[PDB]
């Protein structure tokens, strides 16, 4: 299995964390690069892979139980494992990951975001994610039990989701969060284009290896108006 | 050593 | 280009011309089959490969027949439709792409979103009808249109006939409730718009079925084989 | 001839 840390330490970790994660499990689209940036495409593993991710970094002046699981073909998160109990909260949309040598407890919710928001009572359009509140989805995890997500816990998912699988994905969601990392800990508010991107990702990782040359793409209401917008917005797509 | 984009 | 008749004569013309259209365009699943009825992968053509749908069987008589549908065929997605008395083809913004020789192409400013649709529609899908007669309508609207940029009943037009082939061609599930209205109204319920924005995370799960356990996919649900069979009919190829 | 989930 591959094992990724994501230290939220610093701008600078958190960055070079997303960017070793997407070196290791992608390969570059040789007509969508600019310097070392490009759009990368998954690399083919068997159906059923998945690495871990091993969340660091929360306080920067502890917090080290945390582990996500990740299933590599589509970067989606597949549950949660406590390091100190040693067991794997995975979603009921996920039971063909099997993580050997932890306890898995198969939950009763999905791991959609219309059901999550739905628990969690939050939209994500508006979401705010601060450092604080990293730290409060961590210890949220870190107390959970049960085969049946709380409030408090979908919270925390959304959460992570927005700023592990979806940061990898999307280079603008984040050069966005990011910000939150600095020593005054700003405020992320997700936006309704953050949102909107998440949604298209298949679609966006459809249409991408065609595009050649210079100039426009559109998929639906996603215009990208350049190769640079593409950059600043695309980091890895589906391989289809 | 990052991107622009980054 | 390859070229399908969709026929609204009777039930029985519609649902035998999806049948027809899915039996050239996709293969069948080995694993998720049972007598003449699968799930189907489309076939993987090259890209900015289409195919035309000429709409038939509207109502009485001639009549009603100058709409053709353009559809990517990787996708099945809807790049717009033609006009074909005045030889006119309405491209979404987003398949420029899309390349149909002997015709007129108009440019459109407007991309084939459903979101975009329904703003400027004003209607929402889940809740829509869909009768015959909203889709003789929904003909009339298209065949009086002219410019570049979707007026609201172009829009309402686009949403209805998207239902009834695209959807319905993916979607056993869309073909089976709307079909009674070609003998009462079809009405859109949010399971089946739930379906239509899954469609990609269900063609990615469907080809690891195995067996007859149950198929989860985020809030959709299949309890077995049967589920399946009785809900989904064409998948993306990936 | 049609199948039973048409
Ligand atoms: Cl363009
Ligand atoms: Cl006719
Ligand atoms: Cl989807």
């Amino acid at each position: 299995m591959r094992e990724f840390t994501i230290d939220f330490s610093t701008q600078q970790s958190y960055v070079s964390s997303l960017n070793s994660i997407r070196t290791e499990i992608s390969t570059p689209l040789e007509h969508i690069s600019q310097g070392t940036t490009s759009v990368s495409v998954i690399n083919h593993t068997p159906p059923g892979s998945y690495f871990a991710v091993d969340i660091r970094g929360l306080d920067v002046y502890r917090f080290d139980h945390l582990r996500l699981i990740i299933e590599q073909n589509n970067l989606a998160v597949a549950g949660f494992v406590n390091t100190a109990t040693n067991t794997f909260y995975r979603f009921s949309d996920f039971t063909h990951i099997s993580v050997p040598g932890v306890t898995t407890v198969s939950m009763t919710t999905d791991s959609s975001y219309t059901t999550l928001q739905r628990v969690a009572a939050l939209e994500r359009s508006g979401m705010q994610i601060s450092r604080h509140s990293l730290v409060s989805s961590y210890l949220a995890l870190m107390e959970f039990s049960g085969n049946t997500m709380t409030r408090d816990a979908s919270r925390a998912v959304l959460r992570f989701v927005t700023v592990t699988a979806e940061a990898l994905r999307f280079r603008q969601i984040q050069r966005e969060f990011r910000q939150a990392l600095s020593e005054t800990a700003p405020v992320y508010t997700m936006t309704p284009g953050d949102v909107d991107l998440t949604l298209n990702w298949g679609r966006i990782s459809n249409v991408l290896p065609e595009y050649r040359g210079e100039d426009g793409v559109r998929v639906g209401r996603i215009s990208f108006n350049n190769i640079s917008a593409i950059l600043g917005t695309v980091a890895v797509i589906l391989n289809c | 050593g990052f991107g622009l984009f980054d």
